[PDB]
């Protein structure tokens, strides 16, 4: 049997626009003490 | 839901019997 080998491999995924506020927790100035730490809910985000 | 959009949340949701909810624990997926 004869086949044409694929010319190239292309991977395509849906464009992501979750944009989790990682920048929002990386520019804050009013950080509190150590014993009182948030538990920020990283939900329906993108791990960028 | 309401007039212009929808409101989906996953919280404790104690009770309304009628600002429907009056509790907030492990509030995820707004």
């Amino acid at each position: 049997n004869f086949r044409v080998q694929p010319t190239e491999s292309i991977v395509r995924f849906p464009n992501v626009t979750n944009l989790c506020p990682f920048h929002e927790v990386f520019n804050a100035t009013r950080f509190a003490s150590v014993y009182a730490w948030n538990r920020t809910r990283i939900s329906n985000c993108v791990a960028d | 839901n309401n007039a212009t959009n929808v409101f989906i949340k996953v919280c404790e949701f104690q009770f309304c019997n009628d600002g429907v909810y009056s509790s907030a624990n492990n509030c995820t997926f707004e």
